[PDB]
């Protein structure tokens, strides 16, 4: 789950 | 139920998390990119359109349908200030  | 989101990257980023991608299925059977968290006060929160469980179709020119997580993250991060997101809404 990448936070950008 | 495709909608368009035009946003402006805040200082803290676009303010959302993604999951999904070929080899990284978020839903069994589904290689798609999916929004899993809308961060309080961030660009995306303040615009109000983007939603958890949203599927990302495109970001600017870069289609996000059937791609690796890492390709999605790269494209999402290669973004300027002005961000166009094409999304699909659930069910």
């Amino acid at each position: 789950a990448t936070g950008l | 139920k495709i909608m368009e989101i035009k946003l402006i990257k805040g200082p803290k980023g676009l303010g959302f998390s993604i999951a999904g991608g070929v080899g990284n299925q978020h839903i069994p059977g589904d290689n798609s990119i999916y929004v899993t968290s809308i961060v309080e006060g961030g660009a995306a929160h303040k615009d109000g359109k983007l939603q958890i469980g949203d599927k990302l179709l495109a970001v600017n020119s870069v289609g996000l349908e059937e791609v690796t997580h890492e390709e999605a993250v790269t494209a999402l991060k290669n973004t300027s200030d002005f961000v166009y997101l094409k999304v699909a809404k659930p069910t």
